[PDB]
RNA sequence: CGCCACUUCAUGGAAAUAAAUCACUCACGAAUAG
């Protein structure tokens, strides 16, 4: 496991699309713990389980918890654009509709072993990008 | 010394979830947060925050930024394994014949939760049955398997072991000082405030507890109220007798503090409702102010008598209040939040049912504001003064037609959801004490100096001798 | 499949516990917010959750007989009723209701609920004086924290071995070498392979007449006391139930305020100035004995200030 | 990778200058960890991974890790001038602005080669010259 | 005495931290020259 530099391009626009880091390039403290739980929870109960306690809304949180899992679609989206025809053929190379529901995304699509190293990826991405960033 | 082994004592049986093993007792998951808050709050004589800076400088405190706890180790185990195991109720049944000597019933208890299991149905504990030579007194069989699958039982064991430990001596010094008014001062358990969850600690560290029952109820308790109940005869035999006395009275004493009773033949005023009706004649009850709407419409009510206004007299008004108005709040929430309020229709086919809400979901519970103590079989009501984040708060009230059909083929079905369509009052009908938000100026304190004086022949209702008050 | 735990017949009590746990049925939902509370997926997690806790454990079960064989001989301890918790951190919670939302610790091989051995090596330590590091956020708690643990370990080495003095340099060699394997000052010490004291992982080892989990409740009532509480569902291991820790301990020799081992205690025995007021020992069947006392003392598991996993002798 | 003694100064310059060696020519003993363990996660895990692990400021690091993240950012400047500037060079003698955090500099200029190999043989002086001081 | 339920189902913290970052030996030996 290596991750590239893309791919912390990527978590790096899905973070500031999807609202996490603010226009002073800082982050709330919570979203650090929200990630490596959530990459706890992925290797310990699985993708489901997790993807569907990271997705709910209705929370209770201290933050908009479900913005990882939207960050998520969203590195997994721009890793599946630069797929090449070669791995088309192999690899799901469609990209995750919007308003489509990860969890749901991944239920019908099986358990395939691809969502699980995208996501794993993706969430590495994703901690790594936030480390980058201040925590005010 | 580092180890504190208190062996303590049992007044009135606990309430347990989690009975189906031997070793059930006192859990200490409801103990050790009680008695931080409770040992936090001698530390700085009455206030939390100064106790919790006194635990603060010693080191005492787990974390010195976030929680109340404090650092020992709380471990509470059974001596020996032999449970009395009791059934509670509501109401009162027929005894069961055949009987395993473990098993004994508190039939009129203020827990009237798992009242369906002294049904005729067939999960109920406690079978109903016809009698064959009268087709009256009901018969009682016991299952075993529906006892074993019940979810709560009252238990009662033998003396047992509290054992705390920590590596700081001073919390345990002063633990040791503190455990006896903690034990007097809480219960423990479900319902605990109506009396299951009674315990005194007997021996500290092998050495006997000389600690007054009055004088930490004095201390710890803003108003500590005795009632001398005339044991009858007995004192030594019948033990379940005297829980039968003592939780029959408990209901009886409550039931007329925040209500009446509609019961046999006798009738007296809810005190609580008395209380608002005389301080500042607006405030009235929130059953009148439900009953009031139900008959706006064609639905006629069992019952000879009109909804009470005024303190006294025998009077009845099932009309207009008077040209001006009146005043209107859930009187009822402050002692004890309800939710569901069943009125009985005159034909017993069909129900009506108001059900509660907070109306912008912040007050979904309020325990009982008054803990009712059971030491050595005396009885001392007890309380501090009210939560004000209760009072003035509004409620939305839901009004629902319910109905049940006689078997047909499949069995009871009490399923018609019709949703009433009452006209509302309004929120902000007046200024905003309507039909809604909760009285504003109450006082427990002055509403018991207020409760137990009242009644014709100078008898208090609740004959009780006023310890602090 | 039902009772009896065995290597036959029986699923793998971790992958129902983590794997097959949320699996995906035709008629059940999890994922929607109305999924969630439904009683559908209730019942579904309750028949999962009685799969979990139908199993028992015989007491001539040939996995404890196989841990026994590799291990040596076990300690034997029981549980008492606040029950015994273990692995609680692991993340296992979906948002559902009625599924456990608090992790359990089982052993991926045999599926049996177990402490690892590093637990147990922790909790032995944490009443030694030397278990906390200076740091310097620590600065403030470390003069008290190794008094009093000095005084409770002195009492119970003068209560377990024929030592009627010990002192506190004593301690801190005897500490360090039993848990670091080393001496208190960095620089290790010759020890023989059989010198090195090893912390197994616990086992449950006979759940006599019953299974050996259950479910349990804590409920958090909120700071607000106006608000509703959490109902929070755990997987606990039941009371009087047989737990095997498995030790290898060996026998440790205090000459002056150094420990030394066999190799050199029986060179400075020979040797023409000696002194039995300075040379101390600890036989392994002492050590066992006072790693015992510590556990009936403090217990093992998590939230064990509420009680969990607190110990008789068996 | 033989001792560059030029690389050499610059590290010595840089270790002062990012007020790492007290004015008694010590430091503190975990950077030594620091700048061995620097290379490592450069080679098993990534740059930019390793970078950003080393140029955090929220860590529970016993000391101030960043500041070898900005001893190497001076040497690699250092490095920069005193390039021959010809038509053929292939190394960009530009400055990393300050502003700029080292993470970000390789994620906006994706020319990893030389960045690469300069902060190999950066880290490499590091290592050599912090062995001229006391390891308090 | 007769009847009868509705509630609530995870949040916050820790997400790695220090030690060792190569050490020792061989760094040319003979033959051919003189």
């Amino acid at each position: 496991m290596k991750i590239s530099k893309k791919q912390i391009e990527y978590a790096i626009e899905a973070l500031r699309a999807n609202n996490i880091i603010t226009n002073d390039n800082q982050y709330p403290k919570v979203f650090k713990g929200y990630i490596s739980s959530f990459g706890a929870a992925v290797i310990q109960s699985g993708l489901i389980p997790a993807i569907i306690f990271f997705e709910n809304e209705d929370n209770d949180a201290n933050a908009d918890r479900h913005k990882i899992i939207g960050v998520l679609k969203d590195i997994i989206n721009a890793m599946r654009q630069q797929y090449t025809v070669t791995d088309a053929t192999i690899l799901v190379s469609s990209q995750i509709p919007a308003n489509y529901s990860m969890a749901q995304y991944i239920i019908e699509h099986g358990n395939t072993d691809q969502l699980l190293k995208e996501i794993t990826e993706a969430a590495v991405a994703m901690k790594l990008a936030l480390r980058m960033y201040k925590s005010e | 010394m580092n180890q504190l082994t208190a062996i303590l004592k049992q007044h009135t049986p606990m309430i347990h979830f989690q009975h189906n093993e031997s070793g059930a007792t006192l859990r200490a998951s409801e103990v050790k947060p009680l008695l931080d808050k409770f040992i936090l709050t001698k530390l700085g004589n009455g206030d939390i925050r100064e106790g919790r800076l006194y635990a603060k400088k010693n080191n005492w405190l787990i974390d010195n930024e976030k929680n109340y706890a404090l650092n020992y180790k709380l471990s509470i185990s059974l001596q020996k394994k032999s449970r009395l195991e009791y059934l509670i109720t509501s109401s009162t049944f027929p005894l069961p014949t055949e009987r395993p000597s473990n098993f004994f019933t508190i039939q009129n208890s203020p827990y009237f939760a798992q009242e369906k299991c002294v049904g005729i149905n067939t999960n109920s504990t406690i079978i109903l049955k016809k009698s064959n030579s009268d087709p009256r007194k009901k018969e009682a069989e016991f299952k075993e398997k529906n006892w074993s699958q019940i979810d709560k039982k009252g238990l009662e064991w033998q003396d047992f072991t509290i054992k705390i430990f920590s590596l700081k001596g001073d919390l345990i010094n002063k633990i040791q000082t503190y455990l006896p008014a903690f034990f007097i001062c809480h219960n423990f358990g479900t319902r605990n405030n109506k009396g299951f969850g009674s315990f005194t600690v007997e021996y500290i560290n092998n050495q006997k507890n000389i600690c007054n029952v009055e004088d930490t109820l004095k201390e710890n308790f803003a108003f500590v109220y005795k009632k001398k109940i005339a044991l009858s005869r007995q004192s030594t035999l019948d033990f379940i007798y005297i829980y039968n006395q003592i939780f029959s009275t408990i209901k009886k004493d409550y039931q007329i503090l925040k209500s009446g009773y509609n019961f046999r033949n006798e009738y007296i005023k809810s005190l609580l409702f008395c209380y608002f009706v005389s301080k500042y004649p607006n405030y009235r009850w929130e059953k009148r102010k439900m009953k009031q709407l139900i008959k706006a419409r064609g639905y006629e009510l069992k019952g000879d008598h009109s909804p009470i206004s005024g303190i006294r007299e025998n009077d009845n008004s099932w009309n207009d209040p008077n040209p001006n108005g009146y005043n209107y709040a859930y009187i009822r929430a402050i002692l004890g939040l309800a939710e569901q309020y069943e009125f009985q229709l005159e034909t017993p086919y069909q129900k009506a049912i108001v059900k509660i809400k907070s109306a912008n979901n912040c007050i979904s519970r309020y325990k009982s504001p008054l803990l009712f103590k059971i030491i050595n079989n005396s009885i001392y009501l007890v309380g501090n003064e009210i939560n004000t984040e209760i009072l003035n708060k509004p409620f939305q009230y839901s009004y629902i037609e319910q109905t049940k059909n006689k078997n047909m083929r499949t069995g009871k079905s009490e399923i018609t959801e019709r949703t009433m369509h009452i006209n509302e009052i309004e929120m902000n009908y007046k200024n905003r004490i309507n039909y809604h938000y909760t009285p504003t100026s109450f006082s427990l304190i002055d509403f018991m100096q207020y409760a137990m004086s009242y009644k014709k022949n100078g008898k208090n209702i609740l004959n009780y001798i006023p310890l602090k008050q | 499949m039902p009772k009896n735990y065995t290597l036959q017949n029986a699923s793998n009590l971790g992958w129902l516990f983590y794997k097959d746990y949320y699996r995906q049925e035709p008629n059940v939902d999890f994922i929607s917010t109305q999924g969630k509370e439904s009683d559908t997926t209730a019942d579904f997690f309750r028949k999962t959750n009685q799969r979990i806790t139908a199993y028992q454990l015989n007491s001539e079960s040939p996995l404890v007989a196989a841990f026994n064989n590799h291990f040596g001989t076990p300690l034997q301890l029981k549980t008492i009723y606040p029950g015994l918790i273990t692995g609680s951190g692991l993340p296992h919670q979906t948002g559902s209701k009625g599924e456990f939302k608090l992790g359990f610790q089982f052993d991926y091989t045999t599926g049996l609920p177990y402490i690892p051995g590093s637990s147990i090596k922790g909790t032995l330590r944490s009443m030694f004086p030397f278990s906390l590091k200076d740091k310097g956020s620590t600065k403030r708690i470390l003069p008290e924290y190794r008094k009093e643990r000095m005084e409770y370990i002195r009492d119970l080495i003068i209560e377990v071995t024929n030592i009627n003095e010990i002192s506190d340099t004593e301690i801190q060699a005897l500490e360090y070498a039993i848990f670091t394997n080393s001496t208190p000052s960095g620089k290790t010490i010759e020890f023989s392979l059989e010198e090195k004291d090893v912390f197994y992982d616990a086992f449950v080892a006979d759940s006599k007449d019953g299974v050996m989990l259950s479910d349990d409740y804590i409920t958090p009532h909120g700071e607000n006391p106006l608000k509703d509480p959490k109902p929070i569902l755990f997987l606990k291991i039941r009371p009087d139930v047989t737990i095997n820790f498995y030790f290898k301990l060996c026998t440790t020799h205090l000459y002056k305020e150094k420990v030394c081992s066999s190799k050199q205690i029986e060179e400075i025995k020979k040797q023409n100035d000696f002194s039995s007021s300075d040379y101390k020992m600890i036989t392994a069947h002492q050590k066992r004995n006072l790693f015992e006392k510590i556990l009936l003392c403090i217990g093992i598991g998590a939230k064990t200030n509420i009680g969990y996993g607190q110990l008789k002798k068996l």
